[PDB]
């Protein structure tokens, strides 16, 4: 396999194009279409979607009904078809075409010298600035075939274009207004199998219309678990009564992959790599999507599937896609602030319920001065404040076997104390006739003490292990830090914890002293890679937990995100000395370790897990929630996948 | 003219329910255990080998079913089996989580002589008590059409019958586990439509009293449907994170037990019996109300698709794997005879 | 005419309510529901929507299947119904109810001492943190009636509640996940006539989920030329594995009318005046909306219409709505800069 090929990793390269309109002149429009299609070809694109009525111009009104115009459209369309014999991408071009009694506003799907199909718009707006029913017939409910340059090709609203060599790429095409009705053609097509939804739009621009386009194309892509590819008309449409902004965009399951300049001068393309496996993975898991199809089975079974062989380029053509380094930590500051606010309120409100339900016990917690336990102590305080409970009901414990610990505790005003576990550990090690056991005897005694104090003092022990530690099994099982009465960090990955502390500092409601101590914790602690860098492990974890991607796909994505520290954006709080870049060899190394630990070694530790709230849309690792898996399984197949598919460096 | 000592020439069909060694999360290993047992079933001249539910992945792996590498490994392993089957006599019924359309289905792949004859999805997916099947997998009830497996379009759905063109008494329908437990099971419509041999691939974690439940339903099925019922459960290798497994296999014929294997075995086990297709044929010939029931459910029963295959069984003496009592009117079992 | 009455100008006053959950304790949840409904009444609201499984709590898992729990739900539901005899608004309350072989995740629509109908959730998520098919049966495709405290009332996914004195107020009710599938019950109901789409949600909060809720309730309300009234569960749900933010919101044709504080302490309501005439005017003009109905005529004609008489307050009750001085000039600077 070619590890550097995006097509081999389930990517399909898609283009939404806005061309130069010459109204009433089809050979000129076709010439602009052919030039852009040659570009999309050179880019290795599999699909190029153009605007509504591309070949005539959308805005020409009664001129659509003129024989010379209709004639010119056909001649021009047939030239394109002939040119397409040497073009890689499927071309979706607009054209007013005669069929039966009337003209239809259609999209012609073209590929390698043939017309695969012809799709008519279903809903024809005839209100406000729109007059479509005057010239054109509604396509909804039309089936059968249409004759185009001596051939009978599929015609109708029921068409799917499936790539026979790219099973994840199934195209449905709709037109403009089609996407705006309560029950759009594209939603039935997704149910029926379409993974990529194209929209050819005219869409005269008005104040606020761009926002409407986005709301509907975006919600469509999220509801239908699909890529949505959208192209509007720009320069060259008539301005007798309307203006045009040439907007193009590409959405994937709710996220913007690419958009182009509004009101540009000259032609514009959006070009993105759509991840078909991502779409595949979400449909695999969201069972109610398939339930919805089954409930509309007669609607969804009637589609006709037109097959074509794409034969994409096999080599390295890069990756036109933003792969963030931190799936759990958005590089956008407004976004990361939102996530922090939510993470923190999740942790707190979760603990508050546990406390209310237990009639407000004391809170017992081991504070080591580390990131985790610090953040947990902050969470616990805010919870007790919100519930109108004295901060002295928090029992924080230093359990040496740092100063930041006692300082924070003193600053917050919780009840602080120290218990030296060393003698108890000595006694235990001697009694046992005594490395893992030595480490573990201490970690165990910590938990054992806290538990007994909780019994003694009417409290509950607060766990502090984080999501990355759960994932990797980096904890001490049962009698050890893995165990507690309620774990507030169980759902937060290590990569996020530091930003939550930053957020608490920046908000500043604990006051300046607490602020300074927390800041000190930060400065001290960012200065256990037998399990590798947490940045890479949190990366793999997201891919595995959310999408179940194979290891070679995970390596490809990580390498694209991490291999060059100059490219892509870093979240806030990463000074340049801490902007590592990783080689393929390194990614490959830590990934072998990740699959071994994640799929084989660690599950038993997750299997007997204390209560705590899920936090990230990435998922959590509760065996009662997002991750059900055997405690007694080998990881051989994952390890073998890496062996065979990921290059050594 | 004929070979008087051949069981095949007297209307017998040799059938095998197999419980293989599960290696959860490891399709190539399960496939190797499957191939070894199938080669044995071949040597025994068997016409049919039924394996346990989700054979190729392991039944108990939960959200691991949703992992691309696992789904990918299953496909590869399945296609290898198919290739090996070119030299195997028996039709192989193997379990596999397969992708189709939006989801994965819990399916039985019917394989014969180098081709996939058909792919049958479980219809009813228990999601209660110790079972969580709807979380990972889609209900197969009402699915028709085809599915693409290693470059070919093969029949897919709950409406399939696999008919031996040289053994007219042998018509196979396949269902899965829970399918046999609902008030109106796939296999009862399939019997009405023609099926003489009903296969069940089971996972069936063992609980106190469950083996008695399995028997009561597989046995009453075989009696009500005038059919052979061939049943295989999962055994050693399934995860014991929350469940245990007994590997039970059994073969029932119109209400009678032809064979069962050892519960909780060490190592793989097979039930192998000679099914008497003429006996089934003669009972159906005479019980008119069986055919009246089919006529009353004609639209249900006429819609099955019939996939034909040529078995070409061994012609010689291969013994007779069947208890023939000396005294049809006098049971050898004392408790039974006392009753009579 | 009373010129100062919102109801006489085609407004309908609508409330999405997040109550105090006491898991496993129906009479306590009912008491929280009754208190908020009395508030919504005092405000002259016509409609009060509560969160998914209001009466039992959404998060209780196999406890849903306990007879004493199911029994307590019924008793509590019937007490509410009796109390509603003196309440102005239509109450939409969640309850696990037994019907035929199973329990359904349902919304009970209650009005002036009667149950107008009972709507079961259609799509039951059984993935990630959701386990709903384990305890509850899918309501898609169910019609007919259900027996509730000695009466047969309409049961199913095909119901429309039309105010006989307020023609612009036609209510459809769906539940949580129903709004997230490619073809939601509420989209068919809008084509068939519903102007106000209610959603009872549980919706454990996760990073980014609040944005997903908004994207889907908003696009719904824009595509369906309707008001969309949404209530999520908050304080009191179990935190064994999840947390809850109590979010409530009201959308009208793509615009936010009202939302309440996330993660509040105590109960919260969004209350807005919905402009039924604005909805009516947009449907009047967008022909392709009606074309879409005609194309799905067998789907859209099969709805059952349950009529009720609202009898709203006739006097001045103010106007719970932001009316901008300059329809053409947004007061929000980031907005105006865009325009
Ligand atoms: N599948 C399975 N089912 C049931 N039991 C299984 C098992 N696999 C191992 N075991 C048993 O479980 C035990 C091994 O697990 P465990 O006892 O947890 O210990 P183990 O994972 O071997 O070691 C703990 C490691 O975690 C590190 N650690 C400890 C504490 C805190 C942190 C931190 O960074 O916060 C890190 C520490 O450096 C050490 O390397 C053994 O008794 C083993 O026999
Ligand atoms: N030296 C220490 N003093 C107080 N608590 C500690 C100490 N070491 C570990 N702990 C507690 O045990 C947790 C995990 O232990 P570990 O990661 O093994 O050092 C910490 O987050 C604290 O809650």
């Amino acid at each position: 396999m070619n590890f550097y090929s995006a097509y081999q990793h389930g990517f399909v390269r898609v283009a939404a194009c806005t061309h130069h309109t010459t109204i009433g002149d089809p050979a000129a429009n076709a010439a602009s279409v052919l030039d852009m299609a040659r570009a999309c070809h050179d880019d290795g694109a599999a699909l190029a979607v153009f605007p509504e009525l591309t070949l005539s111009g959308y805005s020409i009104e009664d001129v659509l009904l003129q024989d010379s115009l209709l004639d010119a459209v056909e001649d021009a369309l047939l030239d394109l078809v002939t040119e397409s014999a040497d073009l890689l991408p499927v071309l979706v071009v607009g054209a007013p075409l005669r069929h039966r009694h009337r003209i239809y506003n259609t999209a012609v799907v073209i590929h390698r010298g043939a017309v695969l199909g012809v799709v008519p718009k279903s809903y024809l707006p005839t209100y406000r600035e729109f007059y479509e029913r005057r010239q054109m017939a509604p396509g909804d409910g039309e089936r059968g075939t249409i004759r185009i340059g001596g051939a009978d090709v599929a015609f109708g609203t029921d068409l799917l274009f499936a790539a026979s060599d790219l099973p994840g790429f199934v195209l449905h095409v709709e037109i403009a207004e089609d996407m705006f009705v309560p029950m759009p053609p594209s939603a039935e097509a997704a149910l029926a199998g379409a993974t990529v939804l194209a929209n050819l739009s005219g869409s005269p621009i008005t104040i606020g219309r761009a926002e409407d386009r986005r709301l509907l194309a975006r919600s469509a892509s999220a509801r239908c678990l699909a890529a949505y590819v959208y192209a509007a008309a720009g320069e060259g449409e008539s301005t007798t009564d309307l203006a045009w902004d040439g907007q193009t965009m590409i959405w994937e399951n709710g996220a913007l992959l690419a958009e182009s300049e509004r009101f540009p001068k000259g032609v514009r393309r959006s070009v993105a790599d759509v991840d078909t496996e991502l779409l595949r993975s979400e449909r695999l898991r969201m069972g109610t999507f398939d339930d919805n199809r089954r409930h509309h089975r007669e609607l969804t079974e009637s589609f006709r599937r037109i097959d074509f062989a794409l034969d994409p380029p096999a080599g390295d053509i890069g990756l036109l896609r933003e792969v963030e380094r931190f799936p759990f930590v958005p590089a956008d500051p407004q976004r990361l602030q939102q996530d922090c606010y939510e993470a923190y309120n999740i942790q707190v409100s979760g603990l508050e319920q546990r406390l209310r339900a237990l009639d407000y016990p004391k809170v017992v917690i081991g504070v080591s001065g580390g990131l985790d336990s610090t953040h947990a102590l902050i969470v616990a305080t805010h919870a007790m404040d919100r519930e109108g409970r004295p901060r002295s009901d928090i029992l924080a414990f230093a359990l040496p076997g740092k100063n930041n610990a006692i300082k924070l505790a003193r600053a917050l005003g919780v009840t602080f104390s120290e218990i030296d576990i060393g003698d108890t550990a000595r006694l235990m090690l001697h009694t046992i006739g005594h490395d893992v056991t030595f480490e573990n005897v201490q970690a165990g005694l910590r938990t054992d003490y806290l538990f007994r104090i909780a019994n003694q003092r009417g409290g509950i022990v607060l766990g502090t292990g984080d999501l990355s530690e759960l994932a990797l099994g980096w904890s001490t099982y049962g009698v050890g830090d893995q165990m507690s009465h309620y774990n507030v960090n169980a759902g937060v990955p290590k990569t996020l914890i530091q930003h939550l502390i930053r957020w608490v500092i920046s908000a500043g409601e604990f006051g300046e002293k607490v602020g300074e101590v927390l800041q000190s914790v930060l400065d001290t602690e960012i200065t256990e890679a037998k399990v590798g860098p947490f940045a890479l492990q949190d990366f793999s974890l997201f891919q595995v937990l959310r999408y179940g991607f194979r290891p070679s796909k995970i390596a490809f994505l990580a390498w694209h995100a991490w291999n060059d520290a100059e490219r892509g954006n870093w979240p806030p709080g990463f000074p340049k000395s801490e902007r590592p870049s990783y080689s393929l060899a390194e990614i490959r190394h830590w990934l072998q370790i990740f699959v071994q630990r994640f799929y084989s070694f660690s599950q038993f530790k997750r299997s007997a897990l204390p209560n705590g709230p899920k936090v990230s849309h990435g998922g959590a690792l509760s065996p009662r929630g997002d991750w059900r898996a055997p405690s007694d399984m080998s990881a051989r197949i994952w390890l073998d996948q890496i062996d065979r598919e990921v290059p050594k460096g | 003219s004929m070979n008087f000592y051949s069981a095949y020439q007297h209307g017998f069909v040799r059938v095998a329910a197999c419980t293989h060694h599960t290696t959860i999360g490891d399709p190539a290993a399960n496939a190797a255990s499957v191939l070894d047992m199938a080669r044995a079933c071949h040597d025994d001249g068997a016409a049919l080998a039924v394996f346990p539910e989700l054979t190729l992945s392991g039944y108990s792996i939960e959200d691991v079913l949703l992992q691309d590498s696992l789904l990918d490994a299953v496909e590869d392993a399945l296609l290898d089996l198919v290739t090996e089957s070119a030299d195997l006599l028996p039709v192989l019924v193997v379990g596999a989580p397969l992708r189709h359309r939006h989801r994965i289905y819990n399916t039985a792949v019917v394989i014969h002589r180098g081709a996939v004859l058909g792919v049958v999805p479980k219809s009813y997916l228990p999601t209660y008590r110790e079972f969580y099947e709807r979380r990972q997998m889609a209900p197969g009830d009402g699915e028709r059409g085809t599915i693409r497996i290693g470059g070919a379009d093969v029949a897919f759905g709950t409406d399939l019958l696999f008919a031996a063109s040289d053994l007219p008494g042998f018509v196979l329908h396949v269902e899965i586990a829970e399918d046999m437990f609902v008030p109106m099971p796939p296999s009862a419509e399939a019997a009405l439509a023609g099926a003489t041999v009903l296969a069940n691939l089971s996972g069936s974690p063992i609980t106190i009293g469950r083996a008695e439940d399995r028997r009561l339903l597989a046995r009453s099925a075989s009696a009500r449907c005038l059919a052979a019922y061939v049943y295989a459960a999962a055994g050693e290798g399934e995860s014991t994170t929350d469940l245990a497994w007994d590997g039970q296999t059994m073969i029932w014929e119109n209400g009678a037990l032809l064979a069962e294997s050892e519960r909780f075995p060490k190592g793989v086990r097979r039930s192998v019996a000679d099914v008497d297709t003429e006996l089934l044929r003669s009972e159906r010939l005479r019980m008119g109300t069986f055919d009246d029931n089919r006529r009353h459910h004609r639209e249900l029963t006429e819609s099955f698709r019939r996939i034909d295959f040529a078995l070409d069984p061994p012609a010689g003496d291969i013994g007779l794997l069947r208890e023939v009592e000396r005294f049809p009117f006098v049971p050898a079992d004392p408790q039974r005879l006392q009753q009579d």
